[PDB]
RNA sequence: GGAGUCGGCAAACAGACUUUGAUCCGGAGAUCUCUGAAUGGGGGAACCCACCUAGGAUAACCUAGGUAUCUUGUACUGAAUCCAUAGGUGCAAGAGGCGAACCAGGGGAACUGAAACAUCUAAGUACCCUGAGGAAAAGAAAUCAACCGAGAUUCCCUUAGUAGUGGCGAGCGAACGGGGAUUAGCCCUUAAGCUUCAUUGAUUUUAGCGGAACGCUCUGGAAAGUGCGGCCAUAGUGGGUGAUAGCCCCGUACGCGAAAGGAUCUUUGAAGUGAAAUCGAGUAGGACGGAGCACGAGAAACUUUGUCUGAACAUGGGGGGACCAUCCUCCAAGGCUAAAUACUACUGACUGACCGAUAGUGAACCAGUACCGUGAGGGAAAGGCGAAAAGAACCCCGGAG
RNA sequence: AACCCACUCCCGUUGAAAAGGUAGGGGAUGACUUGUGGAUCGGAGUGAAAGGCUAAUCAAGCUCGGAGAUAGCUGGUUCUC
RNA sequence: AGUUGAGAAGCUUGCUGGAGGUAUCAGAAGUGCGAAUGCUGACAUGAGUAACGACAAUGGGUGUGAAAAACACCCACGCCGAAAGACCAAGGGUUCCUGCGCAACGUUAAUCGACGCAGGGUUAGUCGGUUCCUAAGGCGAGGCUGAAAAGCGUAGUCGAU
C-alpha cells in the first residue's frame, strides 16, 4: 500500500521549497508526485495560428520525488514516518511516532 | 547487350519457391538452416 | 535390399589389401537368390529371396516354423 | 443468409467528389464493404436494411498505399468498394 | 452488460439480445463513416457485450 | 489488493472507465481466420475446386460434423479355381513434423605429419543418415588371478608414456595390482522392477503480507557532504532520491500466506507389462577374405562374420597370448534391473583482480535488419541536453524561408 | 530491307558502354531466326572441337564446413638505463 | 606555464570541465606502436582543374514569382514519322490525377518534376484468367530396386507456349 496517497496533507523535506505544506494532487508513475502550491515553473509555448490557437505563459506545478515529501503529524507539526497496522480487517496507515491513525 | 538475369516470377516460383523447397529433404534444411538463423524473408 | 528374408543378413563392408599393402573400401554381399518352397498346409509355392544359408535352416527346421517366424515379425513375403 | 452476415457485409458509406456526384446524375451509391462480400450478400444487405430495390451491384478491390518511413516501409490496408445502383427514383438514406 | 444479469434469460431471448447489439454496432459504424459521431468510446464498449452475450451462449449446453 | 487507468516508439486532442472495487498479478475455462507434418483433391505457402450426413430456408444458400497415407486388430465380402488365398470395403487404436548439446548404431574423407612418399598418421576425427531417452548404453562371470585369492556394470586417480606395437621410422599405447564415488539383485514350476488408474499423508511450486531506527548548523541551484549530538541491528559495503544516506523511498535479515492447478516422495487395492516357456543347435569348433582387440601376420592366443561346413550333453563343455600334459577357475548359444556418468537450445538466484560503445554477442538503437547475390549464402553503421522541458512567450532582419 | 552475325578503318580506353559508336561488311526459304515452358552440371554436364561454355568466375563453378591446412619463404614486432 | 632527475618520467600551479580519484607496499596483465602495399573513421594534394552523357536548334512577347535561358500560354523556327507515333505480353508496383511545397534527389537555377506531404482514382455473363482438355516434362497409391537417405515407374493427376 502507498504511504502517501492522493489527496493528502504533507510537507517538504529536500529540495528548493524545503519546509513548505500542501496536498498532494497527481500520483504519477516512477515516483513522482503533484502537490500543490509548490515547485512552480513557467512555460513559454507558442500561440501559433496553425491547428486553432495556443497559449503564452502559464503557471503550473513541476512533479518532484516521491522521498521528498512527508506526512504531516497534525498534532506535533512535524514529518513523521508511516507504518502499516494490523487489522480488524483492512489495513490502515498510523504514524511511527504517535502509532497514532492518519486520516 | 543481354545481361545475366531476365526476370521471369513463374520461373522464380518453381525454383526457389517454398513448394519447392519442400519437396526433397535438401531443400527443407535450407529452410531449417534458415529458421535457425533467423532470416525474415526465408523463401523466394 | 540386399538383405536375407530369413536371417536378416546385409551387405558389410571391408577392404581390399594389396601386396605394397595398399587398402581400399569394398562391401561383402550375401549369397541370396529366389527360391519357390513347397508348403503342406497351404497347398502352393511361396516365394523367398533367401540366402544359401537360410535355405539349410529351411531344411534343419522346415519350412511351416520359419514361416512363423517370418509373421511373427511383421515380414510381408 | 444468416442474420449475423447481414450486419457484418457493408462497413460504411464512401465519400468522395466522385460518389457525390454519382448519387446525382445517375442515382448510384459507392459503399466500403468487406474484403469477402460477394455481389448476392451486397444486394441482399441493402434491401434488407435500407428497404430500397437495388437493379444492380459491381465491385472492385482497392490496394493498400505504400508509405516511406525511417524506420523501413510500411503499408496501409486492403480494402472493397461497390457501387450500387437503385432504382430510377429512390434515396438511399439513412 | 454483466455476465451475472445473462444468465437470468434463456437462449431463445439471448439470440435476441445478440440481434440488438448488431443493429447498435451497425448504426455506430455508419455514423462513424458520415464522421457525425460524437460517443466515440460506444464503438469499443458495444463490442464487448457481444463477446460476452457469446461467452454466455457457449456455457448453457 | 486498495487507487488510479485506456501497452511502447510518442507526444498531443477528444471520448470514457471507478471504492457497488478499475487498470494490474496468478490458477482454471471459452473463442482460437488462413498457410505450415497440413491430412477431402490440387497448388506458384498464406490460394483454387469439392463430396457425404444431420438440421434450417426457398431460390442461386446457411449452421455443425466429417472424407490423406501407412501399421496393428477386427467384421463383412470374394478372382484365375472346387474349397480358400491374393484382393475389396467399414470400423476402432498408433505413427508422421520440429528441437542446441548429450547417447547407440550405418556410411566415411582429405589437407597435414613422416622435413620427399606409397605401408603408417591425421582418424573411425570432419561430414551425411537412422532411432531412443531424460539420460542412453553396459550389466550379475562359459571374468580375472596364480596354487594365495577376488567376486555385476559404470565413472575418477595411479600403475605409466612401463610391457608391448611400429617403412622397429614418424608415431600408437595396455593390463595385472592398489586408492576412491555408488551399493543390488531377480526370473524361465513366471520374480525384482516399470507403467496406468483409485486411495492414505507429507513437502515443494505457480501471487503476495508485515518488516526497526535522525535532529540542529555552514557552504551550496539542490545535502546524503562540513561541524555537534543521538538511535536501530538475527537488518552496516543493495538500488536511487537535485553532490557522498544503516535511521527519505523501494528493499534487506527475520517471521507469515493458496479458491484452484503442476510436480515429488509416500503407504495399499487393481489391471497391464516384465515374458523369451521348460535352461538355450545351423549353436560351439574349423577353412578362405576382412574388422576389432595397445597388437600393421607376426610364435599370434581372444571376440565378430561375407562365403563354405559343422559337434558333446555335467564320466560334457569354455578359458588361463603358438602348442601339449597336469592343475585351477567358470557354465555360452533365453531375459529384466536403480545409483554413482554425459549435456543445456530453455527458466530462476547469486557471483566475477570479465567488457564499458573500433570493447563485449554479428546486434546496448525497430539486427540477422538495411544492403549484396538467381540462389545456397554473406552481412553493416548507428548510445549520453538538463536535477526537472522549466525545449526559448514577445520584438527585429530575412522568401508567411 | 526487317532479323541474325561481326571482316576493315577510325574514335573511345578515368569510356555514353566492365566489349560500344559512325562509316563500309556477310547470310537473308534455311544445317535459318525467335518467344514461352521443360531436360542434362562439377572429375560432372554440353560441345559442326576454340580447353570452348556451365549467371561479367573455368586445364575442373559457387557456397558453407575439415580450417587458425601447410609455408625451410617475404613483411612486421611497441618504454628506459 | 614553471620546476626536479642520468632516462623512461615526477611535482606545483593559471584557464576549461562538472563527479569522481587512489598515498605506500604488495599482487595479476588484453601493459607501452611510425612502419606490416596493416584495419576503421575523419581530413588534405592533384584543384576550383577534367567533365556536365549523341552536334533535332532555337528567337521573341506575356504571366506568375523573393528570384525565369529551363515553368505555363501566344507568335515564329527546326526534328522523328516502318518512329523519336499508337497498342498488347512479360517485368515493375502507385511512378496515375488534384491541392499545398523546394531542405535533400534532378550532373546548373527552379516558381517545374517520375521528388516531400495529404486526399482521390481501377465498376464486366461476352476482354484476360479461373473452372473443362491435354504436349514436353513433373509428382506418383500399390509395385520393383537400393547400406540409410533414396531411384525408377503402373493406376492416377498436375503442367500452355
Ligand atoms: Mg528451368
Ligand atoms: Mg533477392
Ligand atoms: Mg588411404
Ligand atoms: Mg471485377
Ligand atoms: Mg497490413
Ligand atoms: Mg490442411
Ligand atoms: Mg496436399
Ligand atoms: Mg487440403
Ligand atoms: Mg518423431
Ligand atoms: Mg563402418
Ligand atoms: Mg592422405
Ligand atoms: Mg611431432
Ligand atoms: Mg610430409
Ligand atoms: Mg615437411
Ligand atoms: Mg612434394
Ligand atoms: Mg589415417
Ligand atoms: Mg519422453
Ligand atoms: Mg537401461
Ligand atoms: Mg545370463
Ligand atoms: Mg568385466
Ligand atoms: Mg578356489
Ligand atoms: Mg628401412
Ligand atoms: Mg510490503
Ligand atoms: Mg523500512
Ligand atoms: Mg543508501
Ligand atoms: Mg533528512
Ligand atoms: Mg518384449
Ligand atoms: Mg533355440
Ligand atoms: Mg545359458
Ligand atoms: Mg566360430
Ligand atoms: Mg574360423
Ligand atoms: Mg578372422
Ligand atoms: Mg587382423
Ligand atoms: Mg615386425
Ligand atoms: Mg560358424
Ligand atoms: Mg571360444
Ligand atoms: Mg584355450
Ligand atoms: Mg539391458
Ligand atoms: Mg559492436
Ligand atoms: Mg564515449
Ligand atoms: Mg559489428
Ligand atoms: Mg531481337
Ligand atoms: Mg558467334
Ligand atoms: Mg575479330
Ligand atoms: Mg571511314
Ligand atoms: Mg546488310
Ligand atoms: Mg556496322
Ligand atoms: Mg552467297
Ligand atoms: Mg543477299
Ligand atoms: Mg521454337
Ligand atoms: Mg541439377
Ligand atoms: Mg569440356
Ligand atoms: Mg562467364
Ligand atoms: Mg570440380
Ligand atoms: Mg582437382
Ligand atoms: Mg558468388
Ligand atoms: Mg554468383
Ligand atoms: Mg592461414
Ligand atoms: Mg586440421
Ligand atoms: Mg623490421
Ligand atoms: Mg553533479
Ligand atoms: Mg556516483
Ligand atoms: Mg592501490
Ligand atoms: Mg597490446
Ligand atoms: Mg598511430
Ligand atoms: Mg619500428
Ligand atoms: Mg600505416
Ligand atoms: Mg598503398
Ligand atoms: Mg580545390
Ligand atoms: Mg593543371
Ligand atoms: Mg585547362
Ligand atoms: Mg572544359
Ligand atoms: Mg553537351
Ligand atoms: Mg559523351
Ligand atoms: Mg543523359
Ligand atoms: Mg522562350
Ligand atoms: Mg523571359
Ligand atoms: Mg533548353
Ligand atoms: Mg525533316
Ligand atoms: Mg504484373
Ligand atoms: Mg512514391
Ligand atoms: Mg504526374
Ligand atoms: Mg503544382
Ligand atoms: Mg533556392
Ligand atoms: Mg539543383
Ligand atoms: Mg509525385
Ligand atoms: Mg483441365
Ligand atoms: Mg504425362
Ligand atoms: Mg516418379
Ligand atoms: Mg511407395
Ligand atoms: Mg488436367
Ligand atoms: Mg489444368
Ligand atoms: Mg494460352
Amino acid at each position: 500500500m502507498q504511504k502517501i496517497r492522493r489527496d493528502d496533507e504533507v510537507i517538504v523535506i529536500a529540495g528548493k521549497d524545503k519546509g513548505k505544506r500542501g496536498k498532494v494532487l497527481k500520483v504519477l508513475a516512477d515516483d513522482r508526485l503533484v502537490v500543490g502550491g509548490v515547485n512552480l515553473i513557467k512555460r513559454h509555448t507558442k500561440p501559433n495560428p496553425m491547428l486553432g490557437q495556443q497559449g503564452g505563459i502559464v503557471e503550473k506545478e513541476a512533479p518532484l520525488h516521491v522521498s521528498n515529501v512527508a506526512i504531516f503529524n497534525t498534532e506535533t507539526s512535524k514529518a513523521d514516518r508511516v507504518g502499516f497496522k494490523v487489522e480488524d480487517g483492512k489495513k490502515i496507515r498510523v504514524f511511527k511516532s504517535t502509532q497514532k491513525p492518519v486520516q | 547487350m543481354k545481361r545475366t538475369f531476365q526476370p521471369s516470377t513463374l520461373k522464380r516460383a518453381r525454383v526457389h519457391g517454398f513448394r519447392a523447397r519442400m519437396a526433397t529433404k535438401n531443400g527443407r534444411q535450407v529452410l531449417s538452416r534458415r529458421r535457425a538463423k533467423g532470416r525474415k524473408r526465408l523463401t523466394v | 535390399s540386399r538383405v536375407c528374408q530369413v536371417t536378416g543378413k546385409g551387405p558389410v563392408t571391408g577392404n581390399n589389401i594389396s601386396h605394397a599393402h595398399n587398402k581400399t573400401r569394398r562391401r561383402f554381399l550375401p549369397n541370396l537368390q529366389h527360391h519357390r518352397f513347397w508348403v503342406e498346409s497351404e497347398k502352393r509355392f511361396v516365394r523367398l529371396r533367401v540366402s544359401a544359408k537360410g535355405m539349410r535352416i529351411i531344411d534343419k527346421r522346415g519350412i511351416e516354423a520359419v514361416l512363423a517366424d517370418l509373421r511373427a515379425r511383421g515380414e510381408k513375403f | 443468409m444468416n442474420q449475423e452476415r447481414v450486419f457484418k457485409v457493408l462497413l460504411g458509406p464512401h465519400i468522395s467528389e466522385k460518389a457525390t456526384g454519382l448519387a446525382d446524375g445517375k442515382s448510384q451509391f459507392v459503399f466500403k464493404v468487406a474484403t469477402d462480400a460477394t455481389k448476392l450478400e451486397i444486394k441482399k444487405a441493402v434491401e434488407s436494411l435500407f428497404s430500397v430495390k437495388v437493379q444492380r451491384v459491381t465491385t472492385l478491390n482497392v490496394k493498400g498505399k505504400t508509405k516511406r518511413t525511417a524506420r523501413g516501409l510500411g503499408k496501409r490496408n486492403d480494402w472493397k468498394k461497390a457501387y450500387i445502383a437503385l432504382q430510377p427514383g429512390q434515396d438511399l438514406d439513412f | 452488460m454483466k455476465a451475472n444479469e445473462l444468465r437470468e434469460k434463456s437462449v431463445e431471448q439471448l439470440n435476441e439480445q445478440l440481434l440488438g447489439l448488431l443493429r447498435d454496432q451497425f448504426n455506430l459504424r455508419m455514423q462513424k463513416a458520415t464522421g457525425q459521431l460524437g460517443q466515440s468510446h460506444l464503438l469499443s464498449q458495444v463490442k464487448r457485450d457481444i463477446a460476452r452475450v457469446k461467452t454466455v451462449l457457449n456455457q448453457q449446453a
